[PDB]
RNA sequence: ACCUCGGAGCAGAACCCAACCUCCGAGCAGUACAUGCUAAGACUUCACCAGUCAAAGCGAACCUCAAUUGAUCCAAUAACUUGACCAACGGAACAAGUUACCCUAGGGAUAACAGCGCAAUCCUAUUCUAGAGUCCAUAUCAACAAUAGGGUUUACGACCUCGAUGUUGGAUCAGGACAUCCCGAUGGUGCAGCCGCUAUUAAAGGUUCGUUUGUUCAACGAUUAAAGUCCUACGUGAUCUGAGUUCAGACCGGAGUAAUCCAGGUCGGUUUCUAUCUACUUUAAUUCCUCCCUGUACGAAAGGACAAGAGAAAUAAGG
RNA sequence: GUACCGUGCAAAGGUAGCAUAAUCACUUGUUCCUUAAAUAGGGACCUGUAUGAAUGGCUCCACGAGGGUUCAGCUG
RNA sequence: CCGAGCCUGGUGAUAGCUGGUUGUCCAAGAUAGAAUCUUAGUUCAACUUUAAAUUUGCCCACAGAACCCUCUAAAUCCCCUUGUAAAUUUAACUGUUAGUCCAAAGAGGAACAGCUCUUUGGACACUAGGAAAAAACCUUGUAGAGAGAGUAAAAAAUUUAACACCCAUAGUAGGCCUAAAAGCAGCCACCAAUUAAGAAAGCGUUCAAGCUCAACACAAAAAUCCCAAACAUAUA
């Protein structure tokens, strides 16, 4: 079954309680599938967002009819649209009630693999239409390799160790200097600057 | 569709932290579960509420539990902790400060 | 969206509505295989009923139409009903949706759900757009309710018109803007038709009842892949040709067509006419028929009655070559009328036969001669032959460094010929 | 929200390099600062407020001497982003009762004991 | 729909925190008759009322439960004690409709018009290269989606205006945008020619008259080169009209016992203002058609052009 | 069940008549006449489950500054 | 001037509603909620004011404040020192209890609103300077005169797409399939000759033929009329 399995609209099982919309999913770094696993190419979301079933089918009919089934395989690395987002009938005055279940989603925070593919191919035969997806995609998101990936981390490690900037988001957010805490978010003191809401600044430092 | 959890909230909580000097009666602490268990010269009202017995310094430690042999679902936690696992629990004790009395002399006969 | 359906079938025994060629069971299964088309929900429960009157406020007699209100209000799985009935008006909605707590569906309800539901060109989008006007301007009522908020009359200020009758105007100019959509799109569609129709490519539009087999049989005629029948009603929602070959090499364009049904409104599949104008524009039509469904016939009077209030030329009305598929599902079957050919579309049994049938039939319907020409070889004359029409027989006369030619050739494509190589 | 920030310590730990720069051993420290307010309150948390009033930096650009000891430091360390520390230095020693009318401090952070208004 | 009480999230860690926010529940039940009497000290639902815990002591033996309830007065009782889904649950001892016949005090604290915020809705443009287009993504479109822009709709918000910002259509006069309907120039075409389709540029000029209907629109009739999409307080009522809508009268259908009412229909129904201020009040033309080109180029035919030339008009401006 | 043949219930099951009405909406109902063109007007309909008989129903003589439509003429 | 006349009187009716509420000067002064036929109001609390008594008030070191829940934040509570000078209590009161934006954690809405609702903080409802004009952003506040002085915040930067040239014989029209499908309609195989060439990656042929390729070799647009003028180079 190396063809991309196919995604429910929403879980079998539907949820009956209306939940927040915790938008904390979606912002700050992924802490999960971050790294490869049976795959050595992947999608990775430059930024947070929702996946809803259009996207999981645009991604899935894409990469089936592009990849080539008996020489690559493609995975899953997010999990089927879990969180219910709820909609109000058009037109309906604020107040009255959380509105029912529309649709379900799935979060991806930034840093986060969309879709893993390997097989007997190399970067070029597949950065194509990995790279489309990732352009449909509803957040920035790069097709990228085990070795750009790679690539890409140790340069912002080379970058935040050469950099000649005396002065640093993280130092003068953790020392609280000019009193810029009264201006941040808690959650700065743990993305360095190199997160705003959704988006991730990658040349950021 | 949702109605109720309009209840404001009890208030309950600490109310005597450790080093507090503390009168006999005084209440400790309300809570709703056992959060803070009963340590020496501190007494359990009906409701879980923990009042110093004694007049004293109130201190918070960690202490091994070992629940009463009647207390049947404890026992049976502890029948089915493993071996070498200790409970612990975090007691309130109230230090007493003055001595039960002095001995005064009254009449010298 | 996940909506267990009763499915309330009127059976009308006396008058109007007492259908001579169809039976209650067959129509209750067609109405169950239209609701397992929508998909994602079923039948939960059946009930055909009698209606000596059909038309009322309240489809059925006082009595049995309180019987219904029990059994629907005592069951508690049923979250909506299915009335098999063509069309129902806004009082009997309104009424049976207060009397039965549930939400009430007739048969162009829920034709016009799996349309929204399974469309996917814009195209086809927009053509369910109009055909589905009809619907909103019954049901403003509803759903325009909420905004309503219930006040009227008390205002003196804005527009005079009432919040109904703005909203009535909103949905004129709603339904304007639609149509003027829909003529830009056949306008468009006939932009891409002029190069087959300048080319002279025969054409055969492939028409019949919904679940015919129109789909299977053109991927059998066409030897196609990409082509994929399906056991839902509705499936082929676009307009699309396909190019085939025929016994005597000849590349013709099936053209594919939306299903019809019976006990449907007209409106519905005539919103439809931008993208089936291309069988009016086609050179025969060849009429598919499933055999073994027991509404044969009544699926014949429907179709008939569809493309008689869809215009096409009634030359091409005439001349409609019948096919009858699904043969296999009735063994030994022996049919009856002349000029009309038995197949199996999945078995492919007659469609070779059908294949010449039709290659007749075009040759008959698209002025082309089959003749015997002479050309010299080296002229270009030959290769032009083989590009501007079908050549059948090449017989070469090498003393005179000629050929004969049986070649199946057009009218236009003859006179160019004899100008160009005279 | 926005609440009290707690400076994590190793901020306050000078480095060599620190000591190079700004000229001060980390072996006999200081013992007083002169700490200027640079900065309004306005716009700033009345905890703020309060410990600029408690260290009695009300005025702008007006020198405070207080001690170099752990609890004026976390003060300071609350306040910081709103006031100028400096060393006192002392380059005649602290002033005798003879020469206390005399003081002077100079905008380098020297306490003279001697005003003379008189070229050198 | 809800109104009182409790538990869990929101509210991660002392306490406390809203919501016509998300979920659960309560208006008891059971056992006991010391669930007896007293009394330090404390907690407290952010007030009070009420509600909680409790050492010691007397007297004895040797309460479970989160909510599980309700004050005062007043009634019953010899007393002890008892009494409300007083649930609008800090509780008037006992009182409904309807008003367009309406009135007064206010409110832009609060709706209808308009403006405004927003852009869900609506509209437009690109990217994607699936799918239509016989073959062919890109002549013309275009699904899943992505990115942008606009502020024409329906909304949503309630920010100015309720010691008045007069309201839909029509007349009059039009100012403006271009995302161009026609006229001009140009690229592509599935551009043979004629019609066309598409795109770039172009806003100087133009963009019809009628039958119903109050209609803006739409349908239809006849035309046109075309009968463009919009903004302008859905331009313009101190310039006009009031047919619709939207007072007071009345009928029909329906609702109600009735008053009276209707997202219903229908007949009738008062359009004020002498201008103080600002502003303003005399600033090389387009198009169609006729003949000819020409029945020519083109085309299998059908049909059928440009350009050049000649002549005619129509509108508009000025006389 | 196949309008008529039985049947349940009711106090009786809306009869005669008229009918897109000044009669909820569907509504610009469907048709024919009328107009070059009609959401107007007039004539009809298996036309009202919200017509209908002194809460009066149908018919038509005259009448009407009532409300529609209209021939011909007339005219800024 | 009749949904019920007019006049007089009760009558200075009542109005939680609107309006008004008149000398000078100084000072303190914006602040949680509860109940309420109550949300246009009021009483209590909180805040605020005054006077008086007394002694601790604020900041805050360790130590300390729960499992459920596997992890799980900014912080908070408590708190000696220390820097400070306020705090509690007593007496007497009013007024505010119809609120805006900004940063942050959230909830509703549509991860719209100059939207709505809580929480932490700020500002505004007060002065001044700046961001153009400007309640809410930034600087800064305790007040007068000065024809002195040092400063605070404080002026946007960006210009973006060229890409090879030469050459191609051939086991053979590889088999099967089909009338034909010969690299190229479809399936299997995909070896192999030449120094070097896929049993062919694209056009094209009905099929062929022919053309290449891989190989040798050398961003934007809206409606009255754009919107300071301009300026790349004289030492921070
Ligand atoms: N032709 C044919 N179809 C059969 C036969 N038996 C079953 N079928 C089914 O008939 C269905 C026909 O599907 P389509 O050919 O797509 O139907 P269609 O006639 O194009 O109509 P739409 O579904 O409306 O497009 C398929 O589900 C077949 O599997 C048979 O003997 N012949
Ligand atoms: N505590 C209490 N007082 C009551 C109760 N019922 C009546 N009352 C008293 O009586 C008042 C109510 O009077 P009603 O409503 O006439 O009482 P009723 O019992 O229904 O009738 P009557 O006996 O005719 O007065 C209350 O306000 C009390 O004063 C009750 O259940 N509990
Ligand atoms: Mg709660
Ligand atoms: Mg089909
Ligand atoms: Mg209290
Ligand atoms: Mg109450
Ligand atoms: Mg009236
Ligand atoms: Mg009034
Ligand atoms: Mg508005
Ligand atoms: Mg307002
Ligand atoms: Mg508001
Ligand atoms: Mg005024
Ligand atoms: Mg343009
Ligand atoms: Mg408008
Ligand atoms: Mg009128
Ligand atoms: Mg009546
Ligand atoms: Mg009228
Ligand atoms: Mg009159
Ligand atoms: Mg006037
Ligand atoms: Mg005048
Ligand atoms: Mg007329
Ligand atoms: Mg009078
Ligand atoms: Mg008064
Ligand atoms: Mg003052
Ligand atoms: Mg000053
Ligand atoms: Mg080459």
């Amino acid at each position: 079954k190396p063809k991309l399995r196919f995604i429910e609209r929403a879980p079998l099982v539907p949820k009956v309680r209306r939940e927040p919309k915790n938008l904390s999913d979606i912002r700050g770094p992924s802490t999960e599938a971050t790294e490869f696993t049976e795959g050595n190419f992947a999608i990775l979301a430059l930024g947070g967002g929702y996946l809803h079933w259009g996207h999981f089918e645009m991604m899935r009919l894409t990469i089936n009819r592009s990849m080539d089934p008996k020489n690559m395989f493609a995975i899953w690395r997010v999990p089927a649209p879990f969180k219910p987002i709820t909609r109000k009938s058009v037109g309906h005055r604020m107040g009255g009630g959380k509105g029912a279940i529309d649709h379900y989603v799935t979060p991806v925070k930034a840093g986060r693999l969309v879709v893993e593919m390997g097989g007997r191919c190399e970067f070029e035969e597949v950065q194509g239409f990995l790279d489309q997806v990732a352009h449909k995609l509803p957040f920035a998101a790069k097709a990228v390799s085990r070795g750009t990936l790679e690539k890409m981390r140790k340069d912002q490690e080379e970058r935040e160790r050469n950099n000649q900037n005396p002065w640093t988001f993280e130092r003068i957010a953790t020392a609280n200097m000019l009193g810029i805490r009264k201006v941040l978010s808690p959650y700065d003191l743990t993305h360095k600057g190199k997160y705003w809401g959704k988006f991730y600044m990658p040349k950021r430092v | 569709k949702n109605l109720g959890g309009k209840s404001s909230g009890r208030r309950q909580g600490i109310k005597k932290m450790e080093g507090h000097y503390v009168h006999a009666g005084n209440i400790i602490a309300t809570q709703r579960h056992f959060r803070w268990h009963p340590g020496a010269h501190v007494g359990v009202g009906k409701n879980k509420c923990l009042y110093a017995l004694e007049e004293g310094i109130v201190r918070y430690t960690k202490e091994v539990y070992v629940p009463h042999p009647r207390n049947t679902e404890a026992v049976d936690l502890i029948t089915r902790l493993p071996k070498g696992a200790v409970l612990y629990k975090t007691f309130v004790h109230v230090v007493p400060a003055k001595p039960e009395g002095t001995f005064k002399l009254v009449a010298m006969l | 969206g996940t909506q267990r359906v009763c499915l309330v079938h009127p059976d009308v025994k006396w008058g109007p509505g007492k259908s001579q060629m169809t039976r209650a069971e067959w129509q209750v299964a067609e109405a169950t295989a239209l609701v397992h088309t929508l998909d994602g929900w079923s039948v939960v429960q059946t009930m055909v009923v009698s209606t000596k009157t059909p038309d009322r406020k309240l489809i059925f007699g006082k009595g049995n139409f309180e019987h219904l209100t029990e059994k629907i209000r005592g069951s508690p799985d049923i979250t909506c009903v299915f009335l098999n009935v063509e069309r129902m008006a806004a009082p009997t909605k309104k009424e049976l949706e207060a009397a039965w707590g549930v939400e009430v569906f007739d048969r162009f309800t829920v034709v016009l759900h799996i349309f929204r539901c399974n469309a996917r060109t814009k195209e086809a989008r927009l053509q369910v757009a109009l055909a589905e006007m009809p619907l909103h301007r019954s049901n403003l009522k509803r759903d325009v309710a909420h905004l309503y908020r219930g006040v009227g009359s008390r205002y003196i200020m804005g527009s005079g018109e009432s919040f109904m009758q703005l909203q009535q105007r909103l949905l004129r100019e709603k339904e304007a803007k639609i149509r003027k959509a829909l003529d830009r799109l056949r306008k468009k569609r006939h932009l891409l038709r002029r190069q087959r129709t300048r080319r002279e490519f025969p054409v055969i539009s492939v028409v019949g009842y919904t679940n015919c087999g129109k789909t299977t049989l053109i991927k059998a005629l066409t030897g196609d892949a990409a082509i994929q029948p399906r056991d839902q009603l509705f499936a082929t929602l676009d307009v699309t040709a396909h190019a085939g070959t025929l016994p005597s090499r000849m590349t013709v364009l099936y053209v594919d067509t939306i299903g019809f049904l019976s006990q449907l409104p007209h409106g519905l599949i005539e919103s439809f006419s931008a993208t089936l104008e291309d069988v009016a524009h086609s050179d025969l039509i060849l009429h598919v028929r499933d055999v073994s469904h027991p509404e044969a016939e009544l699926q014949k009077c429907s179709v008939l009655s569809t493309l008689r209030g869809l215009q096409l030329p009634a030359p091409l009305l005439d001349s409609m070559v019948e096919v009858h598929n699904k043969v296999d599902l009735v063994p030994g079957y022996s049919p009856t009328e002349p000029n009309v050919v038995p197949v199996s579309a999945l078995r492919g049994h007659g469609l070779q036969e059908l294949k010449a049938e039709l290659d007749a039939a075009v040759l008959k319907a698209t002025g082309r001669q089959i003749l015997t020409l002479r050309v010299r070889l080296a002229g270009a004359q030959l290769s032009w032959l083989y590009k501007e029409a079908t050549v059948q027989e090449v017989d070469v006369i090498p003393e005179d460094g000629a050929a004969d030619v049986r070649v199946i050739i057009s009218n236009s494509a003859y006179g160019k010929f004899r100008k160009l190589f005279p | 929200k926005f609440t009290r920030s707690r400076i994590p310590e190793k901020v306050f730990q000078a480095s060599p390099e620190d000591h190079e720069k700004y000229g001060g051993d980390p072996q006999n420290p200081h013992k007083l600062h002169i700490v200027t307010r640079i900065k309004s309150t306005r716009r700033r948390p009345y905890w703020e407020k309060d410990i600029i009033k408690m260290l009695g930096l009300e005025k702008a650009h007006t020198p405070q001497v207080h001690k170099n000891i752990p609890s004026v430091n976390a003060k300071l360390k609350v306040v910081k982003h709103l006031i100028r520390i400096k060393p006192l230095k002392l380059p005649q020693g602290l002033p005798a009762e003879e020469n206390m009318s005399n003081t002077c401090l100079k905008s380098t952070g020297e306490l003279v004991v001697q005003w003379h208004l008189k070229p050198v």
